[PDB]
């Protein structure tokens, strides 16, 4: 149900979290800065904005 | 309605809290000080977006590093995944 500069996330059903449609997981997802914290992407870490 | 939520909720609070600071190096060299972290979750307990909204700058910054780390158990309930999708947090060595 959200979104940062690198795109959106939503929260599935049977309640995963996705991007791109990808249910993004501890494996395909770190956590990145941003600003003065962090939010979590997958595979886009280095996607310009 | 909110018939023990509240508990509930003040409950999974301390849990996060207690996940936060198992993962700090030193957390005695912070004893006094306090941080406001503004949590996201999945609905598994899972980090989503974390960042500061007030307190030491010093702290808040070893908070974010151990957010990274911290294994958080799942909410154990609608309405606690309902606030902790989303909420500010006190977190005080």
């Amino acid at each position: 149900s959200y979104n940062t500069p690198w795109g959106k996330v939503i929260i599935n059903a049977a309640g995963q979290p996705t991007m791109n449609g990808t249910v993004m997981t501890a494996d395909n997802s770190s956590m990145v800065p941003y600003g003065r914290g962090f939010t979590r992407v997958l595979n886009s870490l280095v996607n310009n904005p | 309605n909110n018939g023990a939520s509240g508990a509930d909720i003040n409950n999974y609070a301390g849990q996060i809290k207690s996940a936060i600071e198992s993962k700090f190096y030193d957390a005695s060299s912070y004893a006094g000080k306090t941080c406001t972290l503004r949590i996201k979750l999945a609905p598994d307990g899972m980090l989503l977006d974390i960042k500061p909204e007030g307190g030491d700058p010093a702290l808040c910054q070893a908070a974010l590093a151990a957010a990274k780390l911290a294994k958080i158990p799942k909410p154990p309930s609608q309405a606690v995944y309902e606030v902790f999708k989303n909420a500010p947090l006190d977190f005080k060595p």
